[PDB]
């Protein structure tokens, strides 16, 4: 994990060149790519706080894309302009294999509108839930990618915060491609906001420490968890309950879990920041040269070379059958501009 | 079994963000 050659230099220029390709969109974000009209809405995806993810069709060229729209006035309401206004600065310039792409941003007298990649096989949620658990090797796979992701967004100065199985769906090779960058946030040094999902949250972020990258790879730690047991690592039936579990300093493991996964969790649930993998002098290295990594190939892994331990079903384009049913709602339009000056940059 | 009380329990479903 300590180990500084050849391999560890491969890595670094490619780090290097994604670096340049990012801060030149970063510096200057595309803006207004798009218009509402020019696709035709089909079904609801997902929901959350702010709106709807829909699927569309782009009349131009037939392809279905997956549009994610915010109420702008909602977006005030919540305290959620900056927030909003990092997701699409930030998904607008980056450029990842399992990062679900931005295709076109355009707004609205009403709303915001974020058109990305339709990815058909669902949340990896759903299926989790349904099958129960995933075996280690199957975990493992996931659990790969997402290192990968977080060595790429954290080398940008980039935090994720939200990582989750309802915000990551499989893509029609078995892959994972991480969608809702809501809190994504490009921070050098410390930052404060207390956002993330319950069950999710490293210890510094519920007793407001101030916290920096390493509250992901602790996030790492409860989504391998919760993937190999099935349910996660810290649960009950209210937040104030799942806090006071998270900052006990304890955890329980299933019996069936190896020795390897229990060690490198161990290292990942770390509560203690100095001794919490990814947060060492060695970096994600500690993680990558781990023994339960230790069959993984990372490059076959960024190169989608791997076999994935499911294909999603396909029912043809536009097929929703691996997302649930969602009320449907119409989009309205409103006659004036709301929030103009908020969101002037989007 | 800790499964079963998961199964039980009231946060089986998507689970929302929360800010402060
Ligand atoms: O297919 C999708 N692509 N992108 C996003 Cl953000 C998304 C969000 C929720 C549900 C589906 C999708």
């Amino acid at each position: 994990a300590a180990k500084k050659g050849s391999e560890q230099e491969s890595v670094k220029e490619f780090l290097a060149k994604a670096k340049e390709d990012f801060l030149k969109k970063w510096e200057s974000p595309a803006q207004n790519t798009a218009h509402l009209d020019q696709f035709e809405r089909i079904k609801t995806l997902g929901t959350g706080s702010f709106g709807r993810v829909m699927l569309v069709k782009h009349k131009e060229t037939g392809n279905h894309y997956a549009m994610k729209i915010l109420d702008k006035q909602k977006v005030v309401k919540l305290k959620q302009i900056e927030h909003t206004l990092n997701e699409k600065r930030i998904l607008q310039a980056v450029n990842f294999p399992f990062l679900v792409k931005l295709e076109f941003s355009f707004k609205d007298n009403s709303n915001l509108y974020m058109v990305m990649e339709y990815v058909p096989g669902g949340e990896m949620f759903s299926h989790l839930r349904r099958i129960g658990r995933f075996s280690e090797p199957h975990a493992r796979f996931y659990a790969a990618q997402i290192v990968l992701t977080f060595e790429y967004l954290h080398s940008l100065d980039l935090i994720y915060r939200d990582l989750k199985p309802e915000n990551l769906l499989i893509d029609q090779q078995g892959y994972i491609q991480v969608t809702d960058f809501g809190f994504a946030k490009r921070v050098k040094g410390r930052t404060w906001t207390l956002c993330g999902t319950p069950e999710y949250l490293a210890p510094e972020i519920i007793l407001s420490k101030g916290y920096n990258k390493a509250v992901d790879w602790w996030a790492l730690g409860v989504l391998i968890y919760e993937m190999a047991a099935g349910y996660p690592p810290f649960f009950a039936d209210q937040p104030i309950q799942i806090y006071e579990k998270i900052v006990s300093g304890k955890v329980r493991f299933p019996s069936h879990f190896s020795s390897d996964l229990k060690d490198l969790l161990r290292n990942l649930l770390q509560v203690d920041l100095t001794k919490r993998f990814g947060n060492l002098k060695n970096g994600v290295n500690d993680i990558k040269n781990h023994k339960w990594f230790a069959t993984t190939d990372w490059i076959a892994i960024y190169q989608r070379k791997v076999e994935a331990p499911f294909i999603p079903k396909f029912k043809g384009p536009g097929d929703t059958s691996n997302f649930d049913d969602y009320e449907e709602e119409e989009i309205r339009v409103s006659i004036n501009e709301k929030c103009g000056k908020e969101f002037s940059e989007f | 079994t800790t499964y079963a009380d998961f199964i039980a329990s009231g946060r089986t479903g998507r689970r929302n963000a929360i800010h402060d």
